[PDB]
RNA sequence: GGCUGAGUAGCUCAAUGGUAGAGCAUACCGUUCAUAACGGUAUUGUCUGUGUUCGAUCCACAGCUCAGCCACCA
RNA sequence: AAAUUAGAUGUAAAAAAAAAAUCUUAUGAGGGCGGAUCCGCUUCUAAUAUUUUUUUGUAGUUAUUAUUAUAAUAAUAAUCAUGUUUAUUACUUAAAAAGCUUAAUGGCUUAAUCUUGCCUUACUGUUUGAUUAACAACAAAUCUUACAGUCGCGUAAGCGGGGCAUAGGAUCACAAGAUACAAAAAGGAAAGAUCUUGGAUUUUUGGAAAAGCUACGCUAGGGAUAACAGGCUAAUUUGCGCAAGAGUGUACAAAAUGAGUGCGCGGUUUGGCACCUCGGCUUGACUAAUCCUCAUGGAUGCAGAAACUAUGUAGGGUACGACUGUUCGUCGAUUAAAAAGUUACAUGAGCUGGGUUAAAUACGUCGUGAGACAGUAUGGUU
RNA sequence: AACAAAGCACUUUGCAAAAAGACGAUAAGUCUAAGUAUUGAGUGUGAUUUCUGCCCGAUGCCGGCUGGUUAACGAAUUUUCUAAAUUGAAAAAAAAUUUGGUUUCAGAGGAACCCCCGGUUAAUGGCGGCCUUAGCGUGAGGGUCCUAAGGUAGCGAAAUGCCUUGGCCGUUAAAUGCGGUCUUGCAUGAAUGAUGUAACGAUACAACAGCUGUCUCUAUGAUUGACUCAGUGAAAUUGGAAUAACUGUGCAGAUACAGUUUACCUCUAGUUAGACGAGAAGACCCUAUGCAGCUUUACUGUUACUAAUUAUUGAAUACGAUU
RNA sequence: AGACAACACUGACUAGGAUAGCUGGUUUUCUGCGAAACCUAUAAUAGUAGGCAAUUUAAGUAACAUCUUAGUAGGUACAGAACUUAAUCUCAGACAAGAUGUAGAUUUUCAUACCUAGGUAUGAAAUGCAUUUUUUUUUGUAUACAUCGGGGGAUCGUGAAGAUUUUAUCGGUGAGUAUGUAGACUCGGAAUGACAAAGAUGAAUCUUGAAUAAUCAGACAUAGAAUGAUAAGGUUGUAUGUCAAAAGGGAAACAGCCCAGAACAAGAGUUAAGGUUCCAAAAUUAUUAUUAAGUGAAAUAAAGAAAGUUUUUAUAUAAGUCGACAAGAAGAUGGGCUUGGAAGCAGCCAUAAUUUAAAGAUCUCGUAACAGAGCACUUGUUAAAUCUUAAAAGCAU
């Protein structure tokens, strides 16, 4: 399949579910692993659609067309959103399939890029995509520390210091 | 449904894999790697302080479970005539 | 549980103890100066099984399936 | 591409001996001491386990090599083998899958699977303890024990009251057997009683033999459920704004224009919920997201004029007529312009009743029919 | 526009004791009728002109077999219990047979309805398709499937047309209307009659001329009420009230709560914005193992009516059928 | 015409004889205790029965509740990528030896042709750097023998043959202690809650006997879910509480929120939540900072913009920061191509140089094309002794 069209059956309906809310000190997906730069969702956890991610990719390609680069996608659309008729009355079972989506936690990388482009050009492309994606996004470089919740582990800060009851 | 736990010391398993108690003791959940390395058993011990699985070399711990009562010494007293003066049984024999 | 009818070639229909047929729907040929008509031929074979008789589409039994009314219907 | 067969882990198999310690056990020494086998403390011996532990020993046999005088000693290699090598035996061989009457989950591989032998306990009666007192009651249920009776398999121990587990409804009546209880004067019997057994889309499955219309309708209730309005919400909208800028604009992103989008306001349209059960005329009030009139910025795309866009601003105005029941909408002709919205989609104890609109009637369609229809038509106590 | 109606058509009625039809807890009997097939009754249509086509399969009715089925009746069968007798058994014994009483099983033959055959549309009712064509369209034409038969004549955006304000024409300065016309008529159609005129209509729709205070746009005048004095003297209604405005709140629309604002006390004539104003359980929807009337191939029943037969009630002959 | 048959007619009036699981009503005081709106069944779902269970007061208690200590059952949050699911990324080869050549130095060892045991030559090795190597005409070790076809090229090549080869191409396979994903993934794994034992505490709260009810649309709040649209004062479970049936203080007003459970009085009494300038009981009480917008002050409007302001952390400065002003800003050279024309400045390709105090084969205007005016960059003058620039955060617009 693909990252926008999974190899799943549309007939089997899926519950709404909720994005992952790490409350134990997890840093999964909060670091650039493949490319040199990334696009991080820094405000809140959402459920992005396959149509909103496809538009974000076209925006980056439209801005970086005619140049050498390598775009990695760190999210996959594997959540079937079944929308019942907004004109229908409550009940009578679940709704029909509408589109594919993906749940993303806070401070997680959406895209990554690696190329000989200037830092400014990549920033503009990511900014244009952040305006067309739901939420607020941030430019991230490779090597910066991970993020535990909404707190960056900067200045030698560790995960054990965030768990220590004594902080003052 | 199925043998998640297996019958152990002083326990029996039912047709539907239900584990019962075979004696009057105390329930114990344990694992016996000597008998089977991938099974967990349920047993019943007579002493609350006992610990299973018992060592394979120690003598079996078992209770009598019987009460002593005077034996019946009733000897042959079968009569032949009823209270109505009738024979309690008549014996016939065929001859050829 | 009880009783009765029943189907034959692709399609539609005959044949009752004795050959297993007719018509049609393609095809080939013949006829005609030529065409259309017409004529001839060809296959596609008795619902299935068993039994009775020298001999069975045919009579007897069982079943498939269709149909008649039944039996139960606490 | 898809037929059958053969394969697809590794180790071990002469034999050990001995010292202490860490626990754990013992119906071992009938240990000792407090209260033989009861109990919490207790030494000793023994057993299991654990240390990588302190080690000692690791031969014999066959062969090779070296020294020594065919044997002796040392080192190295091989060594399960008195046995039909197709060896055998023990241990090990992830998970899933296959199999186990049937879906799915769990479980079984040391048997609940497979193969084979003999069998038919897929037995009769009574009965124990449970399902933290089955199903949050009762009942029909589920698992389980014991005793008596007498059968099967097995060397034996022992196992068997159907199936690896979880998916098949009573009474009454009826029918087939048994029991010997009662027998409406008496002797019998009939009809009853007890035990066993069978036939159920009794499927509204704790178990009625059961089709519709009413707009001619009635009563008791409910607003515990609807339509109008109000309320909450805002998917939607024929309501708007901002942000970013692919693109159009001969050139040049932002004069104008603005794909698919993102962040919002607002409560006008069609909707959701269920807290609660029309238009016109007359006469206003209010909002400003502005049709005209006033001031004004930008406008390679502001020469002028006119218009475009935008910023202030709601004082006043926004008319007449034809069609339609119409708000809406179409059109004619004027005008500086003939813009919108809220107020119970303002206003019916102020009017109107054309629309919708009970009884009458016809038409088309649907219905076997009575009748019905978001249908159409004439009429219909405000 | 509905009913009736003259006219039209169909079914029925032979009168010999009752013509049919209607009435009669149910009869005698009455109306029909002191009538007789040109009479009476029932059904539909609705003067007249021009017309009324196709289908008897389904449903209903009518006719018909010495047929099939066939309740009662009934040839042939069969059983429970008990009394007595016989046989058997004669051991602790039933059991079997015949007769009496008692009580069951049982069906060759044997009615109508029904099955089967035929008839009937101004009886209830029904009156389809799919391919191909002289070149694209259009089908005189041809082939094929199905049905009882496939909507004929005529009419046709209709009182019937959802799409729709159908296309065109005329009418208006402007036509969702009206009239004419063409057709593919969602869903026209021939006595549930089709169609075209004369005459008729407080029917419904549209147009023209005239006329007007209907209107642009109202004004004046008259009488009776309204108003004041005198006389007489109601009613609906009313939990109690010292009964303002705004925003908010809240069983979700406040004179009465919160906050702020404003207002001296009390009447009269006007007015109807609110008091979710009053009145009417008026109106809608839902509920009740509540009702009523009506319908039918709902369930369960009763009748008209049809068929057989004991009895009242006795016979003769012929023929046919089972054999 | 369901028309009329004397208020009434889809069947009058009158007398006699009903029911209503429905609505409404049910009358004095004091005192004690005190629910439920859940489960199961029902021709039921507005009803009812049986349970749970409110009450009465007698028997019991090794009762019940709570904590402590020890033990047990079970897999949620979390976390992780093991098994399973979706998608994505990287790798598919490493070493030792051997062999194969090349320029050497002409020293040593070794083998042969010789000469006469030494030299004479001849070669080979030793030696340094290349070089071949996982199925190869290259074996071994260690490893998953660690990869196979299709398609696009370059070679050899035959009477057409496709043997041999290449890919920063496709698919598959193998490997990864690589990245993510979770209602039907859980190897790891809480707290909480549940069961039972002993002990202690406590307000009898518990069980049983006898007697005997009500209730069976619940609402909201908080947390976490399903559903809806990650809307509803929406619908539907779970945990906890309140209201219902609870007054009182606080939240302006307030069924459900924060406190606290009203037998009646007295008190500048002691406190909770909450508050203390005035309405209005109590501070115009102290300390350190921020804001200038009445922002705000008891119901947070968003993204976003910006010489608002403060603070922090870097950084510039008499080697003159910052700003302005004066001049310069070259040359090979109109780079090559393209084009009617392309001269830095339509487009395409290249953009190692050179000489300078510096000067992009050219950043923004301009020309038909040149020219021309600016920029980057460079020197100089003016001039700051806490005074430059940027980023982040706080409060504001
Ligand atoms: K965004
Ligand atoms: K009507
Ligand atoms: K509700
Ligand atoms: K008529
Ligand atoms: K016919
Ligand atoms: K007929
Ligand atoms: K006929
Ligand atoms: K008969
Ligand atoms: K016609
Ligand atoms: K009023
Ligand atoms: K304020
Ligand atoms: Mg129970
Ligand atoms: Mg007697
Ligand atoms: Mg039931
Ligand atoms: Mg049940
Ligand atoms: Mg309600
Ligand atoms: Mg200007
Ligand atoms: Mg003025
Ligand atoms: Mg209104
Ligand atoms: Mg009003
Ligand atoms: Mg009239
Ligand atoms: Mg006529
Ligand atoms: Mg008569
Ligand atoms: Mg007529
Ligand atoms: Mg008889
Ligand atoms: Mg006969
Ligand atoms: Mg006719
Ligand atoms: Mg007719
Ligand atoms: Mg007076
Ligand atoms: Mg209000
Ligand atoms: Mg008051
Ligand atoms: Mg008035
Ligand atoms: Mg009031
Ligand atoms: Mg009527
Ligand atoms: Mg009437
Ligand atoms: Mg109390
Ligand atoms: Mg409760
Ligand atoms: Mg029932
Ligand atoms: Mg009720
Ligand atoms: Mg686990
Ligand atoms: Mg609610
Ligand atoms: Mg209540
Ligand atoms: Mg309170
Ligand atoms: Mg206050
Ligand atoms: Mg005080
Ligand atoms: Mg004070
Ligand atoms: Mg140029
Ligand atoms: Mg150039």
């Amino acid at each position: 399949g693909s990252w926008l069209e999974p190899n799943l059956n549309r007939k089997k309906k899926m519950m709404k579910g909720r994005p992952r809310v790490p409350t134990g000190g997890s840093t999964k997906g909060t670091t650039v692993v493949w490319g040199d730069y990334g696009l991080r969702m820094r405000d809140h956890h959402r459920r992005i659609s396959a149509q909103q991610l496809k538009l974000a990719e076209d925006t980056i390609k439209q801005r970086l067309r005619g140049q050498k680069y390598r775009l990695y996608k760190r999210v996959a659309c594997n959540v079937g959103v079944y929308v019942s008729g907004n004109e229908m009355r409550m009940g009578k079972g679940k709704g029909s399939f509408d589109h594919w989506a993906t749940r993303v936690a806070v401070n997680q990388i959406i895209f990554e890029i690696r190329g000989q482009l200037h830092e400014q050009v990549i920033r503009d492309a990511f900014r244009l995509a952040g305006h067309k994606l739901p939420g607020l996004y941030e430019f991230v470089k490779k090597g910066d520390p991970p993020v535990v919740g909404i707190t960056k582990l900067e200045d030698g800060l560790t995960v054990e210091d965030l768990k220590n009851p004594r902080k003052k | 449904r199925g043998t998640l736990w297996h019958p152990g010391e002083n326990t029996i398993m039912g047709r539907d894999h239900t584990i019962h108690a075979a004696v009057a003791g105390y329930v114990k959940y344990y694992r016996d790697p000597q008998l089977h390395p991938d099974r967990q058993y349920i047993g019943v011990v007579f002493n609350r302080n006992d610990k299973l699985p018992y060592p394979k070399d120690a003598p079996r711990k078992r209770k009598l479970g019987l009460v002593a009562v005077p034996r019946k010494v009733e000897e042959v007293e079968k009569p032949t005539m009823s209270a109505s003066g009738l024979p309690l049984f008549v014996t016939r024999h065929e001859t050829i």
